[PDB]
RNA sequence: AUACCACACACAAGGGAUCGUUUGGCUCCUGGGACGAGGAAGGGCGCAGCAGAGAGCGAUAUGUGUGGGAGCAGCAGCAAUG
RNA sequence: GUACCGAGUGAUCGGUGGUGGAGGUAGAUGCAGAGCAGAUCUUGGUGGUAGUAGCGAUAAUUUGUCUUCAGCGGCAAAGACU
RNA sequence: GAGCCUCUAGUGGAUGUUUUACACAUGUAAGGGAAUUCGGCAAAAUGGAUGCGUAACUUCGGGAGAAGUAUUGGUUCAAUUG
RNA sequence: CAGCGGUGUUGUACGAUAUGAGCUUUCUAUUGUAGUAGCGAGUAUUUGAGACACUGGUUGUUACCACCGUCGU
């Protein structure tokens, strides 16, 4: 085709003779508000105090080795929920409580760790701790 | 000049200030995006900069698709003199064998 | 170009002589009413048909 | 007198390309006074116009390549592109023999 | 409608209508109806103290004779020996 | 020619103040190339669109220095191309 | 005297900004492989030289580079065109 | 901008030294002895080397305290 390919080809009929609000255009796209209903809170800590599962008897942080790209290391309390979240690092969120139960039995069971992982966000990550890579090298 | 009529000597960092310039015309954008960085490191926007043959002729040697990673350079500051309103700044090509200890350093003359 | 008959020649060394402004002073001469020569040519401009 | 016809006016003085004359930048003043082909040559015998010399171009590599192929390096399979025939021509081979026996014939029979 | 768009009036721009003028045209009438081998009509090229076009003139390119008589339009020079 | 003011149902007519610098009417009759919004009318002059659409196929350009008086113009040193 | 690279000789300006979407010249792509479309249109794949091996039909000249397969750089040697 | 810590990407820098399928027999002193070599793809050591980036960790050095306008009391 001539005049280009990413495009609605046909905008309306003749009548009416005006473009509906339903037809496709472009424009804007991104940075709108947007809520996400139900997330469930895996657990909450604190960025300085080390844990454990009952499985994975290492002690550690929540910080993976090197920090979070844009970020560095968590220091204050924490909260680990389910599924992604709206916008990139560094942007404030509000938080609330469910505004009504839920009826969904994935919603309502109960939830048992036995591994978190820690290994860097830069590259392959191939390590859990600063211990294993000096063991893994020499000296 | 500076303080006590000393000259800087500095390195720049021609490798990072270039990062986003197009691989065409890589050497031709380098010398405008040169300039730029001493103005922001002196505080200094509206005043000049001159650069010196040599060290025009160190930029240029691997054609116009390249720049050198880092040059070293030693700094004058003056009046203008077409427009003694303004000053300008006098760029020299230092010849190094390693970059590695070299600061920031402020000599006297 | 280079090669020439006589008849070509005296027809561009006529157009050559006659190309030329009107000498500065007959302005001031108290009858003469002429601003510029009509009959000045340029190359860029016209043709003479010497051929 | 610009300085664009000084440059054409050594350049036929002196047998070359207008972009192997060098100006001497110290005396544009002299050079600018110049008003004649014997004012050039002045200039050109005190040394304020200059031939320069010409660019390298060596064949150190050719050379190099050269011995190795009369070596019978390199000339493999792979590194030919004509047929047999261009590349050692068969009527040439030939004619380079025929010759020879011919040749050798003549002198054994003429010496009996 | 603070500033945009429209209209009215005063001043400045932009264009050349109108009125005043005319060493040109047109029509009718009367006279005339005169070229060339003694080279015509028509074409070209030259000629000025400063001179392109046009006008005038032919290497004698403002010469001779007759009748008159005051300047040659600019600048430099000429003129009752015209 | 331009602002105002009066007369007439109307086609039009009259006066006043500035501009302009030499010609102009009222009555009765005569002769006509005798009245315009239009013809994708003819000629000349000017808008909106608009400081907008565009002005950049090809090898490529940088630094210093003099002019220029503000020309990537000239000259040196590099980087490229046919 | 192909394309690509160099010597002799010759060469260049509408300024700054990292510059969304849609374009125009181009690259690359999991698994599938013409399901796309009037239609494999466009693109991809094959490619030089050396050897082995080559069908129907035919005017006996051709078909024929049929098809189908293997080899190819650098170095150091023998042997003399294999 | 540099050190010193930390986290990655690529794959083991330059230069030396040793080895290398093979091919070869040169020189100095001096009568006869001693001295006495060249040419070579590659491979191994020094060397998880060298290059390059980012660090909301920590030390040193260097630069930055202005100015112009509008509305109000
Ligand atoms: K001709
Ligand atoms: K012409
Ligand atoms: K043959
Ligand atoms: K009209
Ligand atoms: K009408
Ligand atoms: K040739
Ligand atoms: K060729
Ligand atoms: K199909
Ligand atoms: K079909
Ligand atoms: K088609
Ligand atoms: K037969
Ligand atoms: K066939
Ligand atoms: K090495
Ligand atoms: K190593
Ligand atoms: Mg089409
Ligand atoms: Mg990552
Ligand atoms: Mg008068
Ligand atoms: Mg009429
Ligand atoms: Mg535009
Ligand atoms: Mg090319
Ligand atoms: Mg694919
Ligand atoms: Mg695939
Ligand atoms: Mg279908
Ligand atoms: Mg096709």
């Amino acid at each position: 085709s001539r005049k280009g390919k990413r495009k609605v080809a046909c905008i309306g009929a003749w009548h009416p003779a005006n473009v509906r609000r339903t037809v496709a255009r472009a424009g804007q796209l991104g940075f709108h508000r947007r809520t996400a209903q139900n997330k469930k809170i895996y657990m909450m800590g604190n960025g300085k105090t080390p844990f454990s599962t009952e499985y994975d008897l290492t002690s550690k942080t929540i910080n993976p080795m090197g920090g979070f790209l844009r970020y560095g290391n968590v220091k204050s309390d924490f909260i680990m929920v389910k599924g992604g979240i709206q916008g990139p690092s560094k942007r404030v969120l509000a938080l609330r409580k469910a505004f009504a139960p839920s009826n969904l039995g994935k919603d309502n069971e109960e939830i048992v760790l036995k591994f978190v992982d820690a290994s860097s966000k830069k590259g392959y990550g191939r390590f859990q701790t600063t211990e294993e890579k000096k063991a893994y090298f020499g000296i | 000049a500076f303080k006590d009529d000393k000259a800087i000597e500095l390195t720049i960092p021609m490798g990072k200030i270039t990062i986003d310039v197009s691989k065409r015309w890589k050497c031709r954008i380098g010398i405008r995006r040169l300039k730029k960085f001493i103005t922001k490191t002196f505080h200094d926007k509206e005043a000049e900069v001159q650069i010196s043959p040599d060290l025009n002729k160190f930029l240029w040697e691997r054609g116009m698709r390249n720049v050198p990673k880092r040059v070293r350079v030693r700094v004058n500051q003056e009046p203008y003199p077409k427009d003694p309103s303004k000053k300008v700044y006098k760029l020299s090509h230092v010849v190094v064998s390693t970059f590695k200890g070299l600061g920031t350093e402020a000599i006297a003359e | 170009g280079s090669i020439k008959t006589r008849r070509i020649k005296v027809q561009l060394v006529s157009a050559l002589k006659k190309n030329r402004c009107i000498p500065q002073w007959k302005r001031a001469c108290p009858g003469f009413k002429q601003q510029y020569n009509f009959t000045k040519r340029s190359w860029k401009r016209k043709t003479l048909k010497a051929c | 007198m610009k300085l664009p016809r000084v440059k054409e006016l050594s350049a036929d003085i002196l047998k070359c390309g207008v972009r192997r004359i060098y100006l001497d930048t110290f005396e544009p003043s002299k050079l600018s006074a110049a008003t004649s082909r014997d004012d050039i040559r002045k200039l050109i015998k005190d040394g304020l116009i200059v031939r320069k010399a010409q660019k390298i171009h060596s064949r150190y590599h050719a050379n190099k390549l050269m011995r190795e192929k009369e070596k019978g390096r390199h000339s493999g399979p792979g590194k030919v592109k004509g047929s047999k025939n261009a590349r050692m021509p068969e009527k040439d081979k030939w004619i380079k023999r025929i010759r020879d026996l011919r040749n050798t014939l003549k002198e054994l029979r003429d010496k009996g």
